[PDB]
């Protein structure tokens, strides 16, 4: 039955986050990395 | 001409920005 079953079966920044495990990085000098460290959002 | 207008705070009715600490005046609602 189980294998019938095996045979037969991040979406967005927050799910990024949440995920320590995932590593995310920026460019070193642009509007991006500006742009998050100017930020207030939690995420 | 202006009206007063009262509030409370009761998500996700009204609720502060981000970073309201800094925020005033209708803005920060």
């Amino acid at each position: 039955a189980n294998l019938a079953a095996f045979l037969t079966v991040i979406e967005s920044a927050e799910d990024l986050s949440k995920q320590t495990e995932i590593a995310y990085g920026t460019l070193d000098s642009g509007s991006t990395k500006e742009f998050f460290r100017r930020s207030k959002i939690a995420v | 001409k202006t009206v007063v207008v009262t509030t409370i705070l009761e998500s996700p009715y009204v609720m502060m920005k981000k970073n309201h600490e800094m925020l005033e005046g209708n803005e920060r609602y």
